[PDB]
RNA sequence: CGGUCCGGCCGGGAACUCAAAGGAGACUGCCAGUGAUAAACUGGAGGAAGGUGGGGAUGACGUCAAGUCAUCAUGGCCCUUACGACCAGGGCUACACACGUGCUACAAUGGCGCAUACAAAGAGAAGCGACCUCGCGAGAGCAAGCGGACCUCAUAAAGUGCGUCGUAGUCCGGAUUGGAGUCUGCAACUCGACUCCAUGAAGUCGGAAUCGCUAGUAAUCGUGGAUCAGAAUGCCACGGUG
């Protein structure tokens, strides 16, 4: 990425609802190249989340995503020996990508019986903004308002 | 390798075809037949009296020019170094630098 | 450890075990055969088994039958 | 009945040129000729260490391509059998006669 | 529940509950339930005293618990008094089977000390 | 006469035959559901029959050898589209846009000497 | 860095094999040692006879040795006098019957093996290496070579610190597979060690 | 298409998959924008492929008196009734420890049991060895085909379907050791691989620090090969999912 100015790989939509954002989500959860078992966990968590929150499977994801979606983040920059944290406005594409990544990482750190349950309860905590994932957007916010002078 | 280490292999081949090819094979198949002689054979004992070097398993595959006991290839009968040397001179038929 | 189809013993040592039974117990039997399985016809004898440099004399016992002669002659000095 | 010719050669532009000779000699002396049938090439690959001592990643990768050709002549005419038997073919091509 | 060697099996499935005895692994536990005419996917609940003693009589055939422990220890001491290589290593707390001692041999030696 | 189109992806090779009438799918003397245990692999073969309309308009006799689940399924997707152009040729425009005409040249990279895999390099040690 | 053998890399492209025979895994090793043993005999015997190349082909159960030489008269002898004594022992070494063919090397100053062997034989007569190299280069360029490169390595002229010296005239594109590059080695066994001669002759493209 | 033991299996058909020789094709060629009207870059059309399309082979003059006198070759030196040579046994496998490279883990994206869909590329006559039979098993006996697109190694595993375990040092994890064996080999004590029964360590995700990888890549899941009597978690290669 020094000289080469590349674009972004347009991935195929979801085989169930046809959502590109969900195709990003299944891949984020996916491990060891097991897409079959990855969508099986995402669909089982969506089936248990929409049922236990009042249908709208696309919208129940969107409510939990709006609370984890960050606006600003810090960028480590060494100017004069010292390392300065510069606050920078995140792009709409990465906004969702960071939001999805923290949902998966927080559900993995949970102690439930299954990943379909771990994901559902993390998506439930995010919908009401009171989980490990919303706190990762909170710590990112406190870091940005602090270094607000070096913007 | 050493001239003595090369000679030791010539002895190991000469004794491999003399006994363990036409005589010791006969007493080893006998020391396996369950149908005949289950206790009084002496074939296991008379196998010991035969020279040690006579066994085919006691032979080491060595580079047919240098005598190298390591990095041998049966296809050419030579070690990786002398294989490469002949390969580049086109002395090995149909052999060339492959890429896929 | 091996196939049940005959336990192994060296002919030069087996003939030395035979000669020691009929002519009576002598001094330690100097043998390098560490690969030979101990037979019941050995119990009571003193077989001097090699270790690489000296011959370790081992008094044969009934519980020693089935085991190799080289188990009772340490090969590596460790102190 | 039928005569089966199996050709083996490390060089390809030598096997089909010597095959062209067998097919033509047979069809000229009036015989039914099936093929030249191109059978799969056996690629015997070899990897040798290029350094006399140490240097594990430094290697030479070679192959021996063994080309295969099948020529089936249906009519065993005396004019064809004798024409094929007194044919001078490349010394680097092996010919297997199957009755 | 209480079978052969004083131990009190949990209220888990029959095959896993029987492995609790020292001398019965996965194979003996599958063969004991096949000989006594009991299912492997059934718990201790419903298994009456008439079904317990028939398994106790079945397991009594092979050396288990304290009886097996002394048998294992006897063969270890036998090698030790014999003076064999196999015995000299049970006496030195090092790998008997032939494994390397230059490095990784921590199960037998125990945890390291500088 | 039967409308033919060859399709391939990875080490999989699929042959597709088109005949009008019904919405039947026969893959290697088996049903569409019987062969593929995944619904994602079932939808990719249904993809050419979306832009170009079919519910019970035409039948397809298909056979595929080599590769795996997504490989075979991907190969069939390419075959149907090639058999579809064989039947009309004005369908090229709709088939380009969807990216089904293009043969996916992505093959597995060879293992290289000195490397653990195709690109995976063994762990480095400074001292 | 280290360079790829110019002959080896071009085998199949613009360069031919020295062994054309075919064999299965069964006798491939047995034939290869028989080839080494026959070349070894002939290089030792026909040393002063300017042997440039030796080609071995095995028609059925026979050996056909094609000796490429710049001096065919000395190799043949008095009406086949020398060919008969060679074939007789080639048949003995190989086991199968022998047939020796003699290929004339017209311009030997354009043959890598003969140029290299000439530098080697000169270094052993106590000639100055720089003169030997320049003479090899000049002779090759005046006879039509599109290019030449001659390299001599180790204890040059008896020196304690070994050097690697080279003379290059013309074009020598070692990266073009299409190019006809004739490459061969030779070793000069001097009173003060082994001196390695490497010669590259570019004859033209295609 | 004609005939069915429903097996391409037999007449046949040269259509197709494929096999392997020859040939076409992609060059910023076209269009548009940016740019000194240049070079080039960006985007688009067509196209199976687009800007060296993907991968490999190919490593300039030279640098580090960098590695190899133990592959071999070799100036000099040294031993030459010994630094040579033969043999048996032992050692290279020792074990207070330290570092580097790996494998296997710590589990429910998982363990186990049954059922089951889909590869690629290799190897083979002193060989691969089916089918059948015996043994829980490693194997063994008997014995076809095949020097091989025909026969054999050889059941791909991940995955999918159902059931079970339900956050537990556990139906996780397999070390270590006891008992009995199998095969190869003159011979498995030191010091082989594998099987069966029992044992069930540490480990519940790793401090400071640090490595690989930009796409069919990483991650994971099997498969084959060279060496090799036997002895792969190494190496070399192969496709699956991704
Ligand atoms: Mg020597
Ligand atoms: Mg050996
Ligand atoms: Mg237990
Ligand atoms: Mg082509
Ligand atoms: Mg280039
Ligand atoms: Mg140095
Ligand atoms: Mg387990």
């Amino acid at each position: 990425p020094r000289r080469r100015v590349i674009g972004q790989r347009k991935i195929l939509p979801d085989p169930k609802f046809g959502s590109e954002l969900l195709a990003k989500f299944v891949n984020i959860l996916m491990v060891d190249g097991k897409k079959s078992t990855a969508e099986s966990i995402v669909y089982s968590a969506l089936e248990t989340l929409a049922q236990r929150s009042g249908k709208s499977e696309l919208e129940a994801f969107e409510v939990a995503l709006e609370n984890v979606r960050p606006t600003v983040e810090v960028k480590s920059r060494r100017v004069g020996g010292s390392t300065y944290q510069v606050p920078v406005e995140v792009r709409p594409v990465r906004r969702n990508a960071l939001a999805m990544r923290w949902i998966v990482e927080a559900a993995r750190k949970r102690g439930d019986k299954s990943m379909a349950l771990r994901l559902a309860n993390e998506l439930s905590d995010a919908a009401e903004n009171k989980g490990t994932a919303v706190k990762k957007r909170e710590d990112v916010h406190r870091m940005a308002e602090a270094n607000k002078a070096f913007a | 390798a050493k001239q003595s280490m090369k000679a030791r292999e010539v002895k190991r081949v000469a004794l491999a075809d003399k006994y363990f090819a036409k005589r010791a094979e006969l007493k080893a198949i006998i020391s396996d037949v369950n149908a005949s002689d289950e206790d009084r054979w002496n074939a296991v004992l008379k196998l010991q009296t035969l020279p040690r070097d006579s066994s085919p398993s006691r032979q080491r595959n060595r580079c047919r020019q240098t005598g190298r006991p390591h990095g041998f290839l049966r296809k050419f009968g030579l070690s990786r170094i002398k294989v490469r040397e002949a390969a580049m001179r086109g002395e090995i038929p149909g052999l060339k630098k492959a890429s896929w | 450890r091996s196939l049940k189809k005959g336990p192994f013993i060296d002919l030069h040592l087996l003939k030395k075990v035979e000669k020691a039974v009929e002519s009576g117990d002598k001094k330690p039997l100097r043998t390098w055969s560490r690969r030979s399985t101990i037979f019941p016809n050995m119990i009571g004898l003193t077989i001097a088994v090699h270790n690489g440099r000296q011959h370790v004399p081992v008094f044969v016992t009934d519980e020693m039958v089935g085991h190799k002669l080289g188990e009772f002659a340490p090969t590596r000095t460790y102190r | 009945q039928r005569i089966r010719i199996r050709l083996k050669a490390f060089d390809h532009r030598l096997i089909d040129q010597a095959t062209a000779e067998i097919v033509e000699t047979a069809k000229r002396t009036g015989a039914q000729v099936r093929g030249p049938i191109p059978l799969p090439t056996r690629k015997e690959r070899f990897t040798v260490l290029i350094s006399p001592h140490v240097n594990k990643d430094a290697r030479d990768q070679y192959e021996i391509r063994t080309h295969l050709r099948l020529v089936d002549i249906v009519e065993p005419t005396e004019k064809t059998v004798d024409a094929l038997m007194r044919l001078d073919l490349a010394a680097g091509v092996d010919v297997q006669i199957s009755l | 529940a209480r079978i052969a060697g004083i131990n009190i099996p949990d209220h888990k499935h029959a095959v896993i509950a029987l492995t609790s005895i020292y001398g019965v692994g996965k194979t003996r536990s599958k063969a004991i339930l096949a000989a006594a005419g009991i299912a492997e996917d059934v718990k201790i609940s419903e298994l009456s005293e008439g079904q317990i003693d028939t398994l106790r009589d079945e397991v009594a055939k092979f050396v288990v618990e304290g009886d097996l422990r002394r048998e294992i220890s006897m063969s270890i001491k036998r090698l030790m008094d014999l003076g064999c290589y196999r015995g000299l290593r049970h006496r030195r707390g090092l790998p008997v089977r032939g494994q390397r001692t230059k490095t990784n041999a921590r199960t037998r030696k125990g945890p390291r000390k500088p | 006469n039967q409308y033919y189109g060859t399709g391939r992806r990875k080490s999989s090779a699929a042959r597709v035959f088109i005949k009008p009438g019904n919405g039947k799918i026969v893959i290697n003397q088996r049903s569409l559901e019987q062969y593929f245990g995944r619904e994602t692999a079932r939808m990719v073969v249904r993809q050419p029959l979306e832009l170009v309309d079919m519910v019970e308009k035409l039948d397809l006799y298909i056979t595929v050898k080599g590769g795996g689940i997504s490989g075979q399924a991907g190969a069939i997707r390419h075959g149907i589209t090639r058999a579809l152009m064989e039947y009309d040729e004005s369908l090229r425009s709709e088939l380009r846009k969807a990216g089904f005409v293009t043969r996916d040249a992505r093959q597995v990279e060879r293992k290289k000497v000195g490397l653990r895999k195709a690109r995976r390099r063994p762990q480095f040690s400074k001292r | 860095g280290q360079k790829v053998h110019p002959n080896g890399i071009r085998l199949g492209i613009v360069k031919p094999w020295n062994s054309t025979w075919f064999a299965n895994t069964k006798e491939f090793a047995d034939n290869l040692d028989s080839d080494f043993k026959v070349r070894q005999y002939l290089t030792k015997e026909l040393a002063k006879a300017s042997v440039s190349r030796i080609v071995i082909e095995r028609p059925a159960k026979s050996i056909r040795v094609t000796i490429h030489t710049a001096r065919p008269g000395i190799v043949i002898g008095k009406k086949g006098e020398d060919v008969e004594k060679l074939r007789k022992v080639v048949a003995d070494i190989a086991g199968v019957p022998a047939q020796i063919n003699i290929a004339e090397v017209r311009k030997p100053e354009l043959d890598a093996k003969l140029v290299a062997d000439s530098i080697t034989s000169q270094l052993e007569r106590r000639v100055m290496f720089r003169r030997a190299m320049k003479r090899a280069v000049q002779n090759a360029m005046r006879l039509g070579a599109k290019g030449i490169k001659v390299e001599v390595s180790g204890r040059l002229g008896g020196a304690e610190i070994a050097r690697t010296e080279w003379y290059r005239e013309g074009r020598v594109p070692l990266h073009t597979l299409r190019a006809d590059i004739d490459y061969n080695t030779s070793e000069a066994h001097t009173t003060y060690g082994v001196i390695g001669v490497k010669v590259w002759i570019f004859k033209g493209e295609i």
